[PDB]
């Protein structure tokens, strides 16, 4: 299962 | 045993040749069982183990936006990397993330993981306590300070310690036959004289699951690491792995060196002598 | 900007045996960055329908490559693999030892 609500650096 | 589940992702940026591409890529354990390429004619998370075609079309569907989903950030982290660095545009870069959990014998959570590599350099990586970031450089020091103040630790931390391992533990039961095998080494001595008075000792493992193993050479019980040959485990492509060892050594002391074998698949330690 | 330059091996899936049925390996890791030309060579010639496992890394974020083709193993058949990649001047050829 993939996480998920990538985050931007 | 202990299991582990990871996913892995590479992004290169192509500047001139359009997007970058991203490939990610998920093992339970030394088995692959999906992967996603941005190239692909396909467009979908893919299988690549036949215990995942188990999971229905909502998997599918569900899996395939949330990786697509990961490439587009990743895509956009590629060109916030280039700006904290102040890198030209015109060069091709690659950012790499690991995530994934650890689970005991008991199916208990053990360990996590969440982290980023920049042109094979750590940039930022959950520490072990899954609430701190070790930064690498000053760069990452600016995404440590973004993250802290958005709370991304408590974020990945509830994946790490719920769906990861919800996940790894489905995949674990459903694959039980595949992922809680166990194949021991297939393991033999050969012996190649250089010379009338020295030889070449290769100690050999085949057809092994998981790749987690020791090769040692002991000269009467002492470990002989700094004079041995080891290559790295190797995939034989069937879903098992290779390794030898390899010592050279005085022609008629043949008898004073043992080769130690210890894999998971093995009920007790295996010693191996040259016996002709 | 780290760089790493492949280590190869190359190899069979199954000890070989003269005129029975196999697969060559070659095996690339160690790597960085990604962009790698694997060619496996027989006589010095490039085999055609060469497999290559999905982009994958290990804990220190090197790349790891498996290249693989159905092969028949002869005594006086000599297989190869041709690695290029940014770290190496000129391609590499390691040359395929039944015993390695």
């Amino acid at each position: 299962n993939y996480n998920y609500r990538y985050r931007l650096f | 045993g202990s299991h582990s589940m990871r996913y892995f992702s590479t992004s290169v940026s192509r500047p001139g040749r359009g997007e970058p591409r991203f490939i990610a890529v998920g093992y339970v354990d030394d088995t692959q069982f999906v992967r996603f390429d941005s190239d692909a004619a396909s467009q979908r998370m893919e299988p690549r183990a036949p215990w995942i075609e188990q999971e229905g079309p909502e998997y599918w569907d569900e899996e395939t936006g949330k990786v697509k989903a990961h490439s587009q950030t990743d895509r956009e982290n590629l060109r916030i990397a280039l700006r904290y660095y102040n890198q030209s545009e015109a060069g091709s870069h690659t950012l790499q993330m690991m995530f994934g959990c650890d689970v005991g014998s008991d199916g208990r959570f053990l360990r996590g993981y969440h982290q980023y590599a920049y042109d094979g350099k750590d940039y930022i990586a959950l520490k072990e306590d899954l609430r701190s970031w070790t930064a690498a450089d000053m760069a990452a020091q600016i995404t440590k300070r973004k993250w802290e103040a958005a709370h991304v630790a408590e974020q990945q931390r509830a994946y790490l310690e719920g769906t990861c391992v919800d996940g790894l533990r489905r995949y674990l039961e459903n694959g039980k036959e595949t992922l809680q095998r166990t194949d021991p080494p297939k393991t033999h001595m050969t012996h190649h004289p250089i010379s009338d008075h020295e030889a070449t000792l290769r100690c050999w493992a085949l057809g092994f699951y998981p790749a987690e193993i020791t090769l040692t050479w002991q000269r009467d019980g002492e470990d002989q690491t700094q004079d041995t040959e080891l290559v790295e485990t190797r995939p034989a492509g069937d879903g098992t792995f290779q390794k030898w060892a390899a010592v050279v050594v005085p022609s008629g002391e043949e008898q004073r060196y043992t080769c130690h074998v210890q894999h998971e698949g093995l009920p007790k330690p295996l010693t191996l002598r040259w016996e002709p | 900007m780290i760089q790493r330059t492949p280590k190869i091996q190359v190899y069979s899936r199954h000890p070989a045996e003269n005129g029975k049925s196999n697969f060559l390996n070659c095996y690339v890791s160690g790597f960085h960055p990604s962009d790698i030309e694997v060619d496996l060579l027989k006589n010095g010639e490039r085999i055609e329908k060469v497999e290559h496992s999905d982009l994958s890394f290990s804990k220190d974020w090197s790349f790891y490559l498996l290249y693989y083709t159905e092969f028949t193993p002869t005594e006086k058949d000599e297989y190869a693999c041709r690695v290029n990649h940014v770290t190496l001047s000129q391609p590499k050829i390691v040359k395929w030892d039944r015993d390695m």
